């Protein structure tokens, strides 16, 4: 049941791994992947009905 | 049992560390999640919303509305600044309260490309053509357009588009700047003026507001987390 | 070569200059590296870097100065020393960024009757000692960057007891290398020797170095070069001795980033 | 037994 | 693909010369250290050399713990003249000298940092009274947050600064931090200043120190007793251990040859003569 | 929980273990490395580089440039020593203070070939032959070319290649020798002499300096590390 | 995600091995792994643009 | 973290526990063996070594070179025992200290064949035969020849061969025996006998002296490793 | 990497083996295995030129 | 799984 | 892996 997954590695002394089993049956107790997505930022910062092509007018 | 030896650390508590620890409530029914609208996944996704600078914050116009707005009228011409603003987003007075200025707060770092948009908010009447500028760090600050116009600038006509953006490029000597004032990670300046003046006809305001908005770029980010000095408890 | 080529004899050209000697002794690359243009994926600054290529990448010649027996050697520093040279000087002060190399070429002629050997040296972050016990970290900007006048060293340390107003500038003993470390062990630095006999010239080619891709030139020096009588002037039974030492540089891949006014420093 | 990512 | 723990070359078995091939003879004007190796003066037998750099490497060379820092704090009820002794240090290895002259041997370096963290108490006066088992707060504030004013004002909460809540006599506590430089690599020396002086501006304005970067570098950690006060006094302190770890370095320097005197290069007066008397002709 | 049994060495701290331990800093941005010229992998590179030499520590030129400058003249032929010197290189007050002789001092066994390099900085027009000597250890140190000779030399003839060096080969009855002054261990003896003279003709300086360096081979090698006696802190 | 690397062996009593699980995200945690490169020392000991022969003269 | 019970034995230290530890000093360049002759794999192997019998420990010779003597005379026969030895081989003073003897003594068992060598010393000229025996325990020790040739013996015929060997075979009721005296594991009786008598011509020593020495048989074994009492540190 | 070796068993209740696995890159802090060898005797109990014979004269 | 060095 | 003696 071993989870191995990379590192990212920032100063150098192939690719990193490193390991995890959780040890618990209910998803609470264990730690963070940290393995997250990201998104755009679009339903903040476009949030127009119409798309915004930005070297056209904003206004027409 | 397995032979074991206790290494540094054993024992501590590391308020970053990231360990498993046992369940209090086992096998507790969670409530499914909902799709609620606006999820957010990074921090800098608000950074790049954007918000309003307080410019004015004079003695008298602090904490007030009237700190949002940058007074123009129809004088002559001068080259003399409108605005002048230190390009320290986590540190100076004007920058440091916008959400960009907040998030900053959080972080030790910052780096990428910034942008300010101005919006006019005189009559359909009044034209004019500004030049926003911005210096990057190690000469005297501008304070004529003559210097502020051998920077990176945009003269911004005055029209229908209402609004007008100038980005501040990422121009760094370091990799990141630090979140405070600090002359080695030192960003420049950034100021207004007017390109020719603000002409009205009769029957017309001759006195308008213009407001501005600050907002990070896709090449933006933060690091080193940290406690702000934005919110205390005393006693 | 039996066409004639020599390790001694050597012509450099940048720009519209050129260098020529007969009694070279090599020419160094300093720890191997040749000067380049900030790489892409090294960049960092994102505005189109200014490159004024054969404008700035030329030689200059600084100042010349006087060996005698009693000299105990000179300093300067990169860019500082050429801050005020023709368009290289200039695009220093008009932009916030600067990166580049050099092509450092120390001349002394003699005869083959005079002896006397003067180390050499390039040292990145020359960092050097001040004339204070009752402040560290004292040198004034005026004092640590004298331009292309350079400065001295000295064979003996002596604290500025003026407290009302201290003189803030360094004091760089001779045998500690003016930094609190042992003169014979310069040699761990790129360097060549002018030993009077043997060459009448230095050549040490340097690479930009930095703990970043590029940095302000006007508020720090990536270079400093350090002369060194390591043995000392020596003609006849001439009781006075002189021969002069020209230093000629030539700043090599040299790119801006971060236009605006010009800077106007306080060098007084 | 073992998963990769 | 040649490892640090490699066996160093072979001496390979030389006879007698007479040529116009002359490896003796060089000229070290050019900057260049002649490469010769005992074979090319003397004559040689065959060596199948076992030895080793492994211990000399970059890394190896740095792989151990050294103090760097000793912070002193108390457990006293805080009065209002006084009050309870919280520690406040500016992080650098600069304040001791051992690892400091290691790195110094070069210019610039990379590396991981782990710190270790020994922590050691003692009663002060004489009354026989007690303690019980103390905790530690080791709180790093990082350039811009709030520093602790009081043992226990509201800093201490660190809802985003990482804290170790370290036990009296359990392990010694540690934690690794990766490379946090704000430039590609750490600078041993900047030889530079933060500020341009401006013609313009006032000198003061312009001014500031030699050698310089960043006023706040990297931060301070703040110490703490977290048990309240005690009838009797307590002292403590924490030493801290720094070792660089996956460590690179740049540009190799002399070094240091006459006793430290500050944060700089500077040096004391009284301290420059590391040489000591040998006469040229006495083995 | 699984069975274990904590054994000795549990709970302590080695300055030099090699353990993981957690990261104070999670998901921090690290900066990338870029190229910087003059990289270093092993502190042996640095010791191959030659480093000059303070062959005349008397009491009035130990601690100045002078200690660096052994002093001939066009005297007669003598069969008396320029220079004599203990092979020490990390306790000999001479070559402790070398680039090479430091690294030495951060460990407490050197073994390998090292090699001594002479730079003659007279006038172009002086000439001269001189005799560089190595005496493996275990006889009378030599005071004069006759004994000199008898061991490994080289004969140094000055003309335009300025400089000469000689190899001190290997030759140890350990395999690794101590970085302290030590009868078991030592090392021999380093000395120069006058082959034929220095001649000059008229109109020409009559005594000049040559200057030493000392350097390591491919084969050498230091193990044990150690703190050093050459910096401390007082107070 | 074991790795299993070799040991060079000193005093004596095949191939002896040790194991190593990295047990953190951070490449920072990990402990140093020693299996380090040399490299030649040329561009301190013969920093010259032209290739020293040193049987051949250095000045010619 | 991982769910771990600690189990008896925690944090003891036993003297004899094989467990690993941390490198005190790592990446030490270790020096290579060489072959040096002379290597032993097993203390038993020593053991196998003739060494010679301490035998008469009388008040006057013992401590002094004469211990290692046994006399002999042309006198006419005897039944009478030259020497008489308890097959105590860690604990009678005549065999404790042998190296057989000493390397037992660090251990609390031992088991298997001995054997006894004795050599003849006197000249070429003397001539003789000897009964050398070796009683299993239980009977009254032999003071007798009568007695001793009903046990294990060998009758040795002095010659050219020097000398002559008795193994004492492994015969025991408990699979090992006890390094101390004890009845329960005693050995049993070894003694010396005149056969005929030694015969010398005129001109010739009538007295001489034997040497004895004892060694372990291939199939000798200790075990349940322990301290002497053979060395000491009073203060 | 683990090394799986057999026990000689003395006092019973198949081979029973036990496992080890090496947690250092040091030799010097590997257990040791007692997985030894050994050798004949002869270098100090027979060191002649001459091979002997036990049933022949020592001496001929 | 494993990795062999 | 596994090594078996
Ligand atoms: C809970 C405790 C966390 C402690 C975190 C400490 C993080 C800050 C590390 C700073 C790194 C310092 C490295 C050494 C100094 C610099 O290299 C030199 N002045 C050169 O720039
Ligand atoms: C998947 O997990 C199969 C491999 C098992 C590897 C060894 C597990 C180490 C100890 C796990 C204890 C589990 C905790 C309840
Ligand atoms: C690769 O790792 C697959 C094999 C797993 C072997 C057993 C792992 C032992 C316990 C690992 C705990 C990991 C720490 C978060
Ligand atoms: C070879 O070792 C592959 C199998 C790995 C088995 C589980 C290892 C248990 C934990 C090992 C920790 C290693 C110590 C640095």
């Amino acid at each position: 049941g071993a989870q191995v997954s990379s590192q990212k590695v920032g100063a150098h002394e192939s690719t990193i791994n490193y390991t995890t089993i959780n040890y618990y049956r209910d998803s609470a107790s264990n730690a963070a992947s940290k393995q997250d997505f990201s998104q755009d930022p679009s339903k903040f910062t476009e949030p127009i009905k119409d798309v915004l092509i930005k070297t056209a007018p904003m206004l027409n | 049992g397995l032979p074991v030896m206790n290494t540094p650390g054993s024992n501590q508590y590391l308020t970053a560390d990231n360990f498993q620890s046992p369940c209090a409530l086992p096998e507790f029914d969670v409530t499914p999640p909902i799709d609620i609208p606006g999820e957010v996944k990074n921090m800098m996704e608000l950074a790049e919303i954007d918000t309003m600078i307080p410019f004015d914050l004079s003695a008298t116009k602090k904490n007030t509305m009237e700190m949002y707005r940058v007074r123009l009228s129809d004088k002559p011409h001068t080259d003399d600044p409108i605005l002048c603003l230190s390009l320290s987003p986590a540190s100076d007075p004007r920058l440091s309260h916008t959400m960009l200025g907040e998030i900053l707060n959080y972080y030790t770092h910052w780096a990428g490309s910034l942008k300010f948009t101005f919006l006019f908010c005189g009559s359909m009447m009044a034209t004019g053509k500004l030049l926003v500028s911005y210096a990057p760090p190690g000469a005297d600050p501008p304070k004529k357009r003559k210097e502020a116009m051998l920077g990176t600038h945009v003269i911004w006509d005055i029209g229908l588009q209402s609004s007008c953006t100038m980005v501040v490029p990422w121009i760094s000597n370091t990799t990141y700047r630090q979140t405070i004032d600090d002359s080695f990670t030192e960003g420049g300046y950034i100021s207004v003026f007017y390109q020719t003046r603000i002409v009205v006809p009769l029957s017309t305001p001759r006195e308008m507001d213009i407001l501005g908005f600050v907002s990070a770029c896709n090449d933006f980010s933060v690091r080193l987390l940290r406690d702000t000095t934005h919110i205390e408890q005393k006693a | 070569e039996a066409c004639g080529y020599s390790d001694r004899v050597l012509q450099l050209t940048l720009g519209n200059s050129t260098i020529t000697t007969q009694e070279a002794a090599n020419s160094v690359v300093a720890y191997g590296r040749w000067p380049e243009y900030l790489r892409d994926s090294e960049a960092n600054p994102v505005d189109q870097p200014t490159e004024p290529d054969v404008a700035a990448c030329r030689f200059y010649t600084l100042d010349t100065v006087s060996w005698t027996k009693e000299s105990r050697g000179w300093w300067w520093k990169l860019p500082d020393a050429l801050r005020d040279m023709g368009l290289f000087g200039q695009n220093m002060y008009y932009h916030y960024l600067g990166r580049s190399g050099y092509t450092v070429h120390v001349q002394c002629n003699a005869s083959k009757f005079h002896q006397g050997a003067l180390g050499v040296f390039a040292v990145p972050e020359m960092c050097l000692a001040g004339d204070s016990n009752t402040t560290t970290m004292y040198t004034s900007y005026q004092n640590a960057n004298p331009g292309e006048k350079g400065g001295t060293f000295t064979g003996t340390f002596t604290p500025d007891n003026n407290q009302t107003s201290p003189a803030r500038r360094f004091c760089p003993v001779d045998y500690l290398l003016g930094n609190g470390t042992l003169l014979g062990n310069a040699f761990v630095f790129p360097h060549q020797i002018i030993n009077l006999r043997t060459n009448n010239c230095a050549t040490l080619v340097l690479p930009y170095v930095n703990s970043l891709s590029i940095d302000s030139m006007v508020k720090h020096n990536n270079w400093g070069i350090a002369i060194l009588p390591l043995a000392p002037l020596n003609f006849a039974s001439e009781s006075s001795p002189e021969i002069p030492i020209t230093l000629t540089i030539a700043p090599m891949c040299c790119e801006f980033n971060g236009l605006r006014n010009i800077t106007l420093p306080r060098l007084q | 037994g073992s998963s990769s990512t | 693909a040649a490892t640090s723990r490699d066996a160093l070359p072979n001496t390979e078995a030389s006879g007698p010369t007479h040529s116009k091939e002359i490896p003796a003879l060089t000229a070290v004007e050019t900057g260049a250290t002649n490469p010769l190796v005992p074979s090319d003066t003397v004559q040689t037998r065959h060596v199948v050399q076992h030895r080793s750099r492994s211990e000399s490497s970059i890394e190896s060379f740095f792989a151990r713990g050294a103090c760097v820092t000793i912070m002193t704090v108390d457990n006293s009820a805080s009065t209002t003249n006084k009050d309870k002794l919280f520690a406040v240090w500016k992080i650098t290895y600069k304040d001791t000298v051992q690892l400091r002259r290691k790195l110094e041997f070069f210019t610039y370096s990379r590396f991981d940092m782990e710190l270790t963290f020994v922590v050691t108490a003692n009663f002060t006066e004489t009354n026989n009274g007690h303690a019980l088992n103390q905790v530690y707060q080791i709180m790093y504030v990082p350039p811009g947050a709030p520093v602790p004013e009081k043992w226990d004002d509201y800093t201490w909460q660190t809802s985003s600064n990482p804290s170790i809540f370290y036990t009296y006599g359990t392990a010694p506590a540690r934690i690794s931090v990766p490379y946090v430089g704000i430039s590609n690599a750490y600078s041993h020396f900047y030889d530079g200043f933060s500020k341009v002086p401006l013609k313009d501006q006032s000198a003061a304005l312009g001014d500031s120190l030699y050698g310089a970067a960043s006023l706040n570098d990297f931060g301070i950690l703040a110490v703490r007793v977290v048990n309240d006060h005690n009838p009797t006094k307590v002292t403590s302190k924490i030493r801290v251990y720094l070792k660089p770890k996956h460590i690179r370095v740049w540009c190799p320097r002399p070094p240091r040859a006459v006793a430290y005197y500050g944060p700089g290069v500077d040096y004391k007066d009284g301290t420059l003569t590391p040489l000591s008397t040998k006469d040229l002709t006495t083995y």
